[PDB]
DNA sequence: TGCCGAGGCCGCTCAATTGGTCGTAGACAGCTCTAGCACCGCTTAAACGCACGTACGCGCTGTCCCCCGCGTTTTAACCGCCAAGGGGATTACTCCCTAGTCTCCAGGCACGTGTCAGATATATACATCCTGTGCATGTACTCGGGATATTG
DNA sequence: CAATATCCCGAGTACATGCACAGGATGTATATATCTGACACGTGCCTGGAGACTAGGGAGTAATCCCCTTGGCGGTTAAAACGCGGGGGACAGCGCGTACGTGCGTTTAAGCGGTGCTAGAGCTGTCTACGACCAATTGAGCGGCCTCGGCA
């Protein structure tokens, strides 16, 4: 037994849909915010919670970037998307070009 | 390097919540990019609104600041 | 040290409202946010009414028009009147 | 025996705490009494319809105490509202579901 | 073949006049005020600052509506490219 | 008033469309764009009638446009303010 | 009473330090505009009609004209880099459009 | 009665660039928008730093971060570069 | 052998762009306002900012063990190209409506000045609404076992 | 029809709510004060209306071929599942910084007195720029010369 290609990427929405836990992990995102940082202010400190609200704004940044690209590749008669799709979408709400 | 713990099967989390079914693999490397310079944003004008009061750790209310200046608010954790 | 939040009057409205329900200590921080943010929004946009007209004080007039400004719709139908019965209720007893 | 002016308006907020808010977001110049009891009542008015319209939710899950995954699920559902609260991300309140026609197996 | 339609770019995006009829628009803003209320009058210079406004984003809803055509390997721009310049603009 | 959005003229949609960058224009764009530019008028408008009546004119003026565009984060330089 | 020394030409400046002193009080700030704090506003308003008008009459010139018509705005403050950024929000009026044909919709 | 605007402050400094060249009237209405545009901006944005601190004034600094935040990149660092210029002459 | 049609090189001449020269009409730039209202200088009292001290919260850093991410590889269905078929988007033209200009004539009402009372600020005294705290117990959770639904 | 999966229901419980409490700092009262702006009243700009004319533009029609769309294809690049690997997530101690208190004194505001920076003028009065006309050049295709390949 095996499922058809498709069968669970449908499973998959269902479920990272209806759940509003963080999908990255903690560690390595707060590594990563560490090493932006310090390349403008040497020796900083962050509060345990600032970085939480970077965590919870970012994702909700980069979901709302693929709601928004997927009504592109749906557009161009596609279902995969790739990325010429997010060029777009990043161009007609003014963040890039 | 540190960008790259932004895992693969991450992006596909994100990309699942979003509605997505199938996800080309140039979009990995490509996605890294956009939250790159979308941290790099924010955190020039957390970094900013702290040096401005002295105190040098980065408070939750200097990023809702940041984030707030940019049109993206939060309502979470201090509005 | 002691801070000052819109907590209390949420939960007194909340239970004006659905007698037999409550609200998590997660879900209170947006309440009082959302709070905070709608008024920082009319207070600030009050100011630049009072700025276009050259006039010194802030009055019910001018809330009256940043509150079908601020908002869309039927729900400024809504907020005009129901602030329209509450002044009204007070000055007949000053 | 002092009153409380939220009394006289009919209000449960603050009127006076308003009010002393508003007199430190005012150019140089004072702000009326008859404005804090027409700012409440369009602060109020909206609680009473963020809250309130969680009738059509935390009851239907029958679920008590009111969690961030309401609000969401609610605010970004109604639309006389969501123009209020485009601006804003609610914290830990995830999203509503979807899945597009085309996606979906034909 | 093909090429009269490309002189008239070069043209349009030379000159800076307004492209819709004066007077036209100049009523039709007229009617769209009546049911907020009647018996308005409007400064001779308030309806120049609409127009100004209105053909700078109708021609930049034009500029992002054909990015979407090429996006679909089309030429001709159709309602479909428009709704879709709007719902990801977020009109 | 009786129909006046029909006086958005097809040839001047053309224009509107050459300098914006376009080719080829499907017969369905002329009554797709009026819609758009029709909902824009409502939503200006609305905002610099509220700004009149807030001064109890009659008139709208210059200033009281601009302002209204001001806030919908579409300023425009060339009238003042 | 030694004449009196423009607070402007103390500066170093062409913009009015006076003026710009009296309209931060009575804008919608605090109660304590400090005179410092005019200085360095004045500089940091003087500095863009520079940078701003510095690379305009640069392209006057370039169309070979001596007055600065309205378009010639548009075409540097929708063209350098960080103007574009500045000025997102401003429609030019009478500014025209920044010309241009999609390179796909040219032939052969 | 007076009516007051920047109008004579752009054409001085027009003068201190380029010296042969001039500005229709049209085209001056654009820069005395656009200059009190950004007046507003940095009022506005170093009236909230001062509240979010606290303070009442509104010094140097209090501008000068507002400046820092508001301006996109180069700039940023060269207008901050060019106060700091003016202030240093006042205080002397 | 031959024959003689098909194929490969040089001026005429119409149609866009480009750069050039003329001339008549507003709209810039330069005075003179000059009258005039604000910036400036000189007193002063006082609000608030800046800078030590120091108390103790909480952010950084070292230790152990599981989910999760990494690596494989088969194969399926999707992206891709291409070729053909129809009609709808364009073009060119004649007839037509009405935008644009100038012109006269009226009267709404934007605009600014003059009065004076209604309104809100500021003080002092004072009492009761809200904040921080410590507390029992009910809700919402995580788990295990079975029923229903749905994929292949 | 078989199988993996989602759905559903009851047990047992670590923890977050919603409350009662002490108490403190700010909302409220009662009285005095002054100046903002509501109300009345002109003067004057200009928003509006109706006429006549020229001519730019829009409307409607006819012919056509450019494009959009559907179909069928050969191939690579993803999804699924398994097996294996490393690194996230759960645990006490130091001391550095945010935070609060005390104090000095830099500096702004408020009143007053004097005059020059600045803004409505004139119909200024030129002199840029706007039409209007002109000449060169490129570009392309068609109508005239000369050698050769396939055919009698």
């Amino acid at each position: 037994h095996r499922y058809r290609p498709g069968t669970v990427a449908l499973r998959e929405i269902r479920r990272y849909q209806k759940s509003t836990e963080l999908l990255i992990r903690k560690l390595p995102f707060q590594r990563l915010v560490r090493e932006i940082a310090q390349d403008f202010k040497t020796d900083l400190r962050f509060q345990s919670s600032a970085v939480m609200a970077l965590q919870e704004a970012c994702e909700a940044y980069l979901v709302g970037l693929f709601e928004d690209t997927n009504l592109c590749a749906i557009h161009a008669k596609r279902v995969t998307i790739m990325p010429k799709d997010i060029q777009l979408a990043r161009r007609i709400r003014g963040e890039r070009a | 390097d540190n960008i790259q713990g932004i895992t693969k099967p991450a992006i596909r989390r994100l990309a699942r919540r979003g509605g997505v079914k199938r996800i080309s693999g140039l979009i990995y490397e490509e996605t890294r990019g956009v939250l790159k310079v979308f941290l790099e944003n924010v955190i020039r004008d957390a970094v900013t609104y702290t040096e401005h009061a002295k105190r040098k750790t980065v408070t939750a209310m200097d990023v809702v600041y940041a984030l707030k200046r940019q049109g993206r608010t939060l309502y979470g954790f201090g509005g | 040290s002691r801070k000052e939040s819109y907590s209390i009057y949420v939960y007194k409205v909340l239970k004006q409202v659905h007698p037999d329900t409550g609200i998590s200590s997660k879900a209170m921080g947006i309440m009082n946010s959302f709070v905070n943010d709608i008024f920082e929004r009319i207070a600030g946009e009050a100011s630049r009414l009072a700025h276009y007209n050259k006039r010194s004080t802030i009055t019910s007039r001018e809330i009256q028009t940043a509150v079908r400004l601020l908002l869309p719709g039927e729900l400024a139908k809504h907020a005009v009147s129901e602030g329209t019965k509450a002044v009204t209720k007070y000055t007949s007893s000053k | 025996k002092a009153v409380s002016r939220s009394q006289r308006a009919g209000l449960q907020f603050p009127v006076g705490r308003i009010h002393r808010h508003l007199k430190s977001r005012t150019t140089s110049h004072g702000r009326v009494g008859a404005t804090a009891a027409v700012y409440s009542a369009a602060i109020l008015e909206y609680l009473t319809a963020e809250v309130l319209e969680l009738a059509g939710n935390a009851s239907k899950d029958l679920k008590v105490k009111r969690i961030t995954p309401r609000h969401l699920q609610l605010a970004i559902r109604g639309d006389e509202e969501l123009d209020s609260l485009i601006k804003a991300t609610i914290a830990g309140g995830g999203v509503i579901p979807h899945i597009h026609k085309s996606l979906i197996g034909k």
